């Protein structure tokens, strides 16, 4: 709680969970980042930018690649199609 | 060849350039028309966005964000707002004449807005299959205006516009059971004649 | 009472998931709720409701103290009967 209460005030903190020996729970494939963008580049997405100027939000997300597809992180090579 | 014209006739309908009325009730933000389509530079990205508009009512105010020449001029609640002015201001123009907001953006682009819901973007002969979006490709062929973002023709428009939403994690709209009577006129055959 | 799927967008309330955690946005009405995996409610709310909203999360004023004003309107010292 103390992490977020300082983040909301205009001063964010970084990497505090590295040594704290407690990470908040999240489903498989993802773990807790800090200040990830809400507009997560997912798989079935349209490559448009500079509309998501929203503020930065904490929460768990995928690795550097490994795009999202239906609540799991999957590698960008295996992006499906839909019909 | 003449100058084509999209439209948004009412809350949830769309008339393509080549001429194809279809039904698409959505509540997310959708690409009405753009130019960054396949193998092109990508000059302009007119968008459209509705809120509480799956069922037409006194709700459903529209929001429109048009992105041309590195700009961001947008409009809702009657007035037009510039969030980021664009470089070549020479082509910009705004003609608040009458009930409409006519709005030029270049040699071959124009927008019209009745201050309430309608969006009638007008394009010139310049493009001729350089665009895509909910208004289609502007090629004359009238039965390929359902080419989704994943490059195939679909038959059901409610699966089409779901391909063109910006936020890929908002709610995709629901395949409604087809019928000649909408919700209020459903099993209210009296009222269905006073409206007809 | 009818269980719906998710996402969901009726009546101007987009019920999404962000960063693996569930969100309920009401920007037309001025609030953003969410829950995490463990279960930790959060309510981001417009400055608008200053000298205004009153509930279990207190009035959006400045005074951290006075923000136990009961449903009658009574500054109570106890954080519990409030
Ligand atoms: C709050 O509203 C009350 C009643 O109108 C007024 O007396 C008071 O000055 C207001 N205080 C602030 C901080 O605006
Ligand atoms: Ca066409
Ligand atoms: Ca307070």
């Amino acid at each position: 709680e103390y992490a977020r209460t300082c983040a909301q005030e205009g001063m964010v903190l970084y990497g505090w969970t590295d040594h704290s020996a407690c990470s908040p729970v999240c489903p498989a494939g993802m773990e807790y980042r800090q200040c990830v963008s809400p507009c997560a580049r997912t798989c079935q997405s349209l490559h448009i930018n500079e509309m998501c100027q929203e503020r930065c939000v904490d929460g768990c997300s995928c690795p550097e690649g490994q795009l999202l597809d239906e609540g799991l992180c999957v590698e960008s090579t295996e992006c499906p199609c839909v019909h | 060849v003449c100058d084509a014209t999209c439209s948004t006739i009412g809350m949830a309908h769309y008339l393509t350039f080549d001429g194809l009325k279809y039904l698409f009730p959505g509540e997310c933000q959708y690409v009405l028309v753009q130019d960054y389509c396949g193998s092109n530079p990508g000059t302009f990205r007119i968008l459209v966005g509705n809120k509480g508009c799956s069922h037409p009512s006194v709700k459903c105010k529209k929001r429109v964000t048009i992105l041309v020449e590195g700009g961001e001029i947008e409009l809702f609640d009657g007035e037009v707002n510039v969030k980021r002015p664009m470089k070549d201001e020479t082509h910009f123009e705004v003609v608040e004449s009458g009930r409409y907001i006519i709005l030029l953006l270049g040699k071959a682009l124009s927008v019209v807005w009745d201050r309430h819901l309608s969006i009638s973007v007008v394009l010139k002969q310049t493009y001729q299959e350089k665009v895509c979006g909910l208004c289609g490709n502007f090629d004359g062929i009238q039965n390929n205006d359902l080419t989704s973002s994943n490059l195939q023709v679909e038959e059901d428009p409610v699966d089409f516009g779901n391909s063109w939403k910006v936020s890929s994690q908002c709610a995709d709209t629901r395949k409604v059971p087809l019928d000649s009577s909408p919700a209020t006129c459903h099993n209210n055959i009296m009222k269905q004649t006073m409206v007809d | 009472d009818q269980r719906v799927s998710m996402p969901y967008a009726s009546k101007g309330l987009y019920l999404e998931t962000e960063a693996g955690y569930y969100k309920l946005s009401g920007e037309a009405y001025g609030f953003v709720a969410r829950i995490d995996g463990s279960g930790n409610f959060q309510v981001l709310l417009s400055d608008r409701y200053f000298n205004k909203t009153c509930g279990l999360c207190g009035n959006f004023n400045i005074f951290a103290e006075d923000d136990f004003m009961t449903q009658e309107g009574t500054l109570t010292s106890d954080p519990y009967d409030f």
